[PDB]
């Protein structure tokens, strides 16, 4: 999500009452990272080829 | 530290747009001037303004607002709402 | 008495403050309980 | 979210230390250095491997080699004298 | 998709901002930055003649495309700001009396 | 004819206290998610899935370290050592 708008809770860019995700805590601001630049499957062979 | 003034965010956009050639007129300057009409800047020159306004000034602004400072008093307005410098 | 005295206290003898108003548990936990809790490490201490 | 990184990783090596120390005290039997260290040419190769890479395990989370690097670079949210 | 107009204004205002920001993270030494934005610049000013919507908006996704290929690692954030370094660091505490649970104490 | 009788002057329940105001507001979202989460299992059905993490956390895991633990069961006697000497007992 963009941090522009300005949203209830800044921290972790949510609106008071938005709905959950079926399976939120892989999609909350506390999971893991996720980069965006590479897709997964060419950042893998990146890194076997080195 | 260092803290500005609104005179100086005055200063600093009117010596801004000073050095910037597609203008009309060095004289026709105000706090109230329109970019768009009384500078005679196209739909893409404001947008290069914009670009330095927001590179001099330390600060980066989305496109939410960034069509929302037509007018020079708005710019001067919106950057002195902000505490970053 | 109980209530007038903790209704008042919270909402405001009433009209003071001062540190610490003794509790109810501290007179037998401070003067029964740590001392043969500390008996209990000495204890230890010199049965080994 | 860059401390849970970093001791993380720390942490993922203090497992094979732990488990190096475990084969330390039942190979020698003694934690002190004056012992293992007087003792230490007389244990077979096929054992000390064991040892060994548990202990550069150890080392190579903490001293942040290539199997695990990445908390270094994700420790730079602390100020500079940290 | 759509001739002189607002919803295509400010489509490629938006795309002009990060056509010039996608090579301002990208590259040093400033003669060659503004130098590049000239060209980028006349790119911009050389094909805003189109007069049918289709070949527009054919050129409107490749250059959408195009500015998708040249992304870059992690763009210049100044630190205030939330890509930035300073971003949160001593946010002020909001003001608040003590919200109080216990009859009894305290 | 049969009522419970005129001696009663049955009252209401109070539990008795003090109103603690409130320290929290409940999000509606947060509250129905947890609610869904914590009774997951009334609602719980097979499908591939669920039957391909069944068969391998309850069937073939245990297999295997029954495997590893059954095997491997008196041969490491790692207690003093020399070198060439045996480190198995098999
Ligand atoms: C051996 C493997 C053999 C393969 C078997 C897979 C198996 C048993 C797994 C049990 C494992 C036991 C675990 C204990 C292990 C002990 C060591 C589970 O089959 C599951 O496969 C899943 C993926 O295919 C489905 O997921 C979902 O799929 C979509 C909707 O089907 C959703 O749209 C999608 O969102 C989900 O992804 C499940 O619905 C399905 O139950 C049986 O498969 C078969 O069962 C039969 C009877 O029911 C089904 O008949 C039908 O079902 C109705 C649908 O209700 C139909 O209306 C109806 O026409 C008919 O009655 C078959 O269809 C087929 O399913
Ligand atoms: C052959 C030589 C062996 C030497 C090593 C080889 C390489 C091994 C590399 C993997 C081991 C690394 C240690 C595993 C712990 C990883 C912890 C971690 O990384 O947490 C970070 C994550 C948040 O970090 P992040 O969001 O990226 O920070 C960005 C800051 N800007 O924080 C989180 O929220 C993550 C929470 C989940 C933590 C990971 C959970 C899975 C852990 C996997 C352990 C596998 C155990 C399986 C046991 C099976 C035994 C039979």
């Amino acid at each position: 999500k963009n941090p522009y708008k300005k949203y209830d809770d800044q921290q972790d860019r949510r609106n008071l009452e938005e709905p959950l995700s079926v399976n939120d805590d892989l999609y909350d601001m506390w999971s893991p990272d996720r980069f965006t630049h590479f897709k997964n499957q060419d950042a893998l062979k990146y890194f076997i080829g080195f | 530290a260092h803290v500005l003034t609104k005179d100086m965010i005055q200063e600093r956009i009117v010596a801004l747009l000073e050095s910037f050639d597609k203008v009309n007129d060095a004289k026709n300057i105000t706090a109230t001037a329109n970019l768009t009409s009384d500078l005679g800047l196209d739909s893409l020159d404001v947008v290069e303004v914009v670009m330095a306004i927001e590179e001099e000034f330390g600060l980066e602004i989305p496109d939410h607002d960034a069509d929302e400072i037509k007018t020079v008093q708005q710019a001067i307005d919106y950057v002195s709402a902000q505490p970053a410098a | 008495l109980k209530d007038y005295y903790y209704n008042g206290r919270r909402i405001l003898w009433e009209i003071k403050r001062e540190g610490a108003e003794k509790e109810d548990w501290v007179n037998q936990m401070y003067f029964l309980y740590a001392p043969s809790l500390i008996l209990l490490l000495i204890v230890m201490v010199y049965k080994s | 979210k860059s401390a849970l990184s970093a001791v993380l990783m720390n942490r993922f090596g203090d497992a094979f230390f732990v488990l190096g120390l475990c084969v330390i005290a039942y190979v020698f039997g003694t934690l002190n250095y004056s012992t293992i260290f007087a003792t230490a040419y007389l244990i077979n190769t096929d054992l000390l491997v064991l040892i060994m890479l548990a202990l550069f395990i150890a080392a190579m989370a903490k001293s942040a080699q290539f199997g695990l690097h990445n908390w270094l670079t994700l420790a730079m949210e602390g100020p500079t004298p940290v | 998709p759509v001739p002189f107009s607002a919803a295509n204004k400010k489509l490629v205002t938006s795309m002009y901002r990060q056509s010039l920001k996608l090579a301002r993270n990208w590259i040093s030494n400033r003669q060659l930055f503004r130098q590049k934005a000239v060209e980028i610049r006349h790119k911009f000013d050389q094909n805003a003649q189109i007069s049918n919507p289709r070949l527009l908006a054919r050129t409107l996704d490749e250059t959408r495309a195009h500015l998708y290929e040249f992304r870059h690692p992690d763009p210049i954030v100044p630190p205030s700001f939330p890509g930035g370094t300073k971003y949160e660091r001593n946010v002020p505490p909001r003001m608040e009396k003590i919200m109080q649970h216990n009859l009894y104490e305290p | 004819e049969l009522k419970p009788s005129s001696a009663i002057q049955r009252g209401p329940l109070n539990k008795g206290g003090w109103d603690a105001p409130h320290a929290l507001h409940n999000d509606g979202a947060i509250d129905r998610y947890a609610h869904w989460r914590t009774f997951y299992q009334e609602r719980f059905k097979y499908t591939r899935a669920t039957g391909k993490s069944t068969l391998i956390f309850l069937v073939a895991f245990p297999a295997l370290i029954g495997y590893v633990a059954y095997q491997s069961e008196g041969l490491f006697e790692f207690a003093g050592k020399r070198r060439g000497e045996s480190v198995t007992t098999r």
